Order: structure tokens, then sequence, then C-alpha cells
């Protein structure tokens, strides 16, 4: 059923239950149990010294259980990096997301993590976003901005200029 | 030596490799003193030194480790996934070892004392080659002729020998140290593609992924044959140069046939 993609990844829904997942990923890219407990870890093609990959969390670790996070790495592409160093240091603990995305681009950023601790309610939900500058969607310069309730806890960088 | 010469001018760089067969002695050795950038492959021995100090520091291993948001680095999808409930010194280990975990590795680093304390470690065990200077991400930058984070195949082999075959560690410690190499993700194109499937494999890879500079190093148990320990590492001229995969597990083929495996 091809490796995991970006695109499988979207189709993925909050509230699917592990079979679903397995359905849309294809079960010979995923796996469970070992290092990810109950979570279903799916696999796309190399990428750093890993793979790219999509992780899905359950509300329980029963056979009904629903999809109540998810997250990726390079599955999913920035619209229009335009990030930059000066953009970063303008961005503020307490902006929303809204705010956020004014700052630093609104084609800058990719949902790194998703989460719902109290699935179906989205009350708490928490939200990774990996921002990317010109050129730092590559194999190189991006950040890390986190959120809860939609409003922004944190945020750092690796080398952005 | 020639197979080599050929095998890194097809790639466009630079070739180090060293073999050793652990039942007669025999090596093969192609610039094997040359400084190769460690990339992730420094958290094979970040492991080690846990499981050193964890003989010194009763009960380390089972010691949960809190972290939030600001601890998480890219490529870390263990310590992603367990941010809500933290993550044991030995699940740290296990997915900087498995996955390359990079937000595990930085929190292990700490544990450690730093690069220094990692570097001090791998002198302890009589490895005056490896030195660890910065941490994730920054220790990637692998720019030549840089001497930071960097180690020899020779010395990369060596030490490997010593903490999965000799006394480095104690039987305990030596014993899940094997166990989490070979339940390493990550290696399958590489040294493991040169071998056949029924051998047990233990590895780390490494990625910089600029100046075509990638590596991995592993233990291989050849059924009814003593294990051969072996380090091969890549690197490149130019930063936009790739890795191969291909060219490892090609080299690997070579050093294995070197030792009539």
């Amino acid at each position: 059923a091809g490796v995991m993609t970006g695109a499988k990844f979207t189709q993925i829904q909050f509230g699917m239950t592990r079979q679903q997942v397995l359905d849309i990923a294809g079960a010979e890219n995923c796996e469970t149990g070992g290092s990810f407990g109950d979570s279903i870890h799916c696999r796309g093609h190399a990428a750093g010294d890993y793979y790219a990959y999509a992780t899905f969390g359950f509300t329980s670790a029963a056979a009904d259980a629903k999809v109540d996070s998810k997250s990726q790495e390079k599955l999913l592409a920035p619209s229009a990096p335009t990030l930059t160093l000066a953009k970063f240091n303008q961005v503020t603990v307490g902006m929303t997301r809204a705010q956020v995305l004014a700052t630093v681009g609104q084609g800058s950023c990719t949902t790194w993590s998703e989460y719902y601790p109290a699935y179906p309610s989205t009350a708490g939900v928490t939200l990774s976003l990996s921002c990317f500058d010109v050129d730092g969607y590559s194999s190189r310069g991006s950040a890390h901005l986190w959120f809860t309730d939609g409003v922004l806890q944190g945020k750092r960088q690796w080398d952005l200029v | 030596a020639e197979p080599f010469a050929k095998l890194e001018q097809d790639f466009g760089g630079s070739i180090g490799v060293y073999a050793m067969d652990t039942g007669s002695g025999a090596t093969v050795s192609y610039r094997a003193e040359e400084r190769f950038p460690l990339c992730s492959s420094f958290k094979g021995f970040l492991a080690a030194a846990v499981l050193a100090r964890s003989q010194q520091q009763a009960g380390l291993l089972d010691t949960p480790i809190r972290y939030g948001k600001n601890a998480l680095v890219p490529w870390s999808p263990i310590s992603e996934k367990y941010l809500t409930t933290g993550m044991t010194v030995a699940e740290l280990s296990a997915a900087a070892v498995q996955y390359s975990d990079n937000a595990a590795a930085n929190l292990l680093l700490k544990e450690l004392g730093g690069p220094a304390g990692l570097t001090a470690f791998m002198r302890s065990i009589g490895d005056t080659t490896f030195r660890l200077d910065r941490w994730e991400l920054e220790l990637n930058s692998a720019i030549p002729s840089d001497a930071r984070d960097t180690s020899s195949p020779r010395a990369v082999t060596e030490s490997l020998q010593k903490l999965t075959l000799g006394s480095a560690l104690a039987a305990p410690q030596r014993q899940q140290f094997v166990d989490w190499l070979k339940g390493n993700t990550t290696g399958n194109h590489r040294i493991r593609a040169a071998v056949p499937a029924d051998w047990a494999v233990g590895d780390k890879t490494g990625t910089c992924g600029v100046y075509g500079t990638a590596n991995d190093y592993a233990v291989v148990w050849p059924t009814g044959r003593a294990p051969i320990v072996l380090a091969v590492y890549t690197r490149a001229p130019n930063k936009d140069d790739k890795h191969s995969e291909a060219v490892i597990a090609a080299a690997a083929r070579l050093a294995l046939e070197g030792l009539g495996v």
C-alpha cells in the first residue's frame, strides 16, 4: 500500500480506530508495542538518521480506543517558509496561534504534534508547530512553537539566520 | 585496498573502514586512522557511558526523567511520544540507540556532564581519539577538517569491541548494551545489508546529511563463527554532496570479504 505519506497522514482523522489507521497507512509501514507502547508508529522514506514518520496516540490501550493524538516529522511540507531569526525574536509567550502565524509567516509552519487529552473535547489541546525558514525543509534552520489551548507557551529555534 | 579506493572515488569522497575478526585477530584497514564526524553514531557510546555510570550509581537506569516541550528537538520519535509521562534513563538510552532520538540524547548527555562527560568516559576505557564537543543538533555540522565531534574508524571499532565483547562493562550491562544495539531500527540498509538475514547484528548508524557524511558500526555474529566488529565512515568535500547507504553496505561487504567471511 506504499510507505507512510503526508496524504495518508492527512486522511487519517482524530477519533478513528486502530484498524482504520492501519487500513489507511498500511500495516506494513506500521508498528506498535515495544518502544511505542499502545501508540501506532508508521514509517515513510529515509530522512535524518531515521525515516519520515507519523505517530498516532489512542485514548486507551483498549481495542476500540480512538485517535487522540497526531504527530509527524517530514511528512508535511511548509507552504511558504519565510521564518527568520528576526521574526522568531518577535514571537512572544501568550500570543494566539493567529498572532504567531502573522509573525512567522502563514506559510512557514507545519503541525509537529497535536494532542487532545480530553478527546473528543478540545479542552487542554496541546500543539507543537515546526516552523522553517527559506530552505529549512530540505533533506536546517527551524523553530519549535508550542501551544496549550491555542496560547503560545514557548519557543525554541536551531540555526535561524 | 584498491577496491576501497575505487568505491570511494565512485562515491566522490572518502571512506574509512576498520574491521576485526575476533576469532583470528585479523584486521582490515582503510583510512582507519583518519578522523570522521561521529554524527548520531556517538549515541551508541552515550548509552554505554550511561550503563557504566549505572554500575557506580545504583538505580540510575530506573530513574524517571520528566521533561517538557522545551527539551524537544527535531528527530525525537520516542521522547516526543512520552512528553506527558516522562521516560526512565533506560528508556531514553534505548531511544537514543534504536531510533537516534535527539531529545533523548541531550537528556542523557545532561546526566553525564555534557559532551566533556562522554569524552571523559571514552578516555577511561582507553579511547584517546574520540571527541564530543557539542550537543544536538550542533554536533552535526561535519565541516571538513573540523576535528570537533569526530573519531576514527579504528578507535570506534576498538572501543566497540571492549564494550560489547570485552570487559569495559560488567556482564549485565554489557548484555544490555548488546541487546540495545541488536534492536536498532535505523540500520537495515547499511552493514546489515551486507550479511545474511539470519546472522545476529548489533549496530548504530549516523547521518549528518551534509558533506556526504554518514556512518555505521556493528558487531556481527556469523552462525558458528566468532564475532566480527567493524566501522564504516564516509566523508565528502562539498556541503551539498549526498551520503549513500549503498556505499556503506558495499564497504562492509569488502571488509567482510577481506576477513574471509
